[PDB]
């Protein structure tokens, strides 16, 4: 029933347009909201 | 209501609220504040942090 966010933004720029490379991730929000979600979609911004 | 300027005591309207706790039927969220204590250096003392 808690869902919790982890983040991470910083990135690596180790070689050019494909993630090569790892580092941790934290902890942001929890929510004790306790119900389950099985289906999730995007927003984004056209023009 | 049938009220009048000091009318009794069964007259006088009254403020009453009612508060229901809910308990084991979810994640808990509200709390009353624990009183705390200062801390000690140096000696041999169990905690509860
Ligand atoms: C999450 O899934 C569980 C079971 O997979 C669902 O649990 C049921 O919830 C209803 C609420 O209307 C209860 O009446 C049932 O007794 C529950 N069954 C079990 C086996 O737990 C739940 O509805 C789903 N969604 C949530 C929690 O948001």
């Amino acid at each position: 029933g808690y869902f919790k966010i982890y983040s991470k933004h910083t990135p690596i720029n180790l070689v050019r347009d494909l993630p090569q490379g790892f580092s941790a991730l934290e902890p942001l929000v929890d929510l004790p909201i306790g119900i389950n979600i099985t289906r999730f979609q995007t927003l984004l911004a056209l023009h | 209501y049938g009220f009048q300027p000091t009318n009794g005591v069964g007259y006088q309207p009254y403020r009453v609220v009612v508060l229901s706790f809910e308990l084991l039927h979810a994640p808990a969220t509200v709390c009353g504040p624990k009183k705390s204590t200062n801390l000690v250096k140096n000696k041999c003392v169990n905690f509860n942090f």
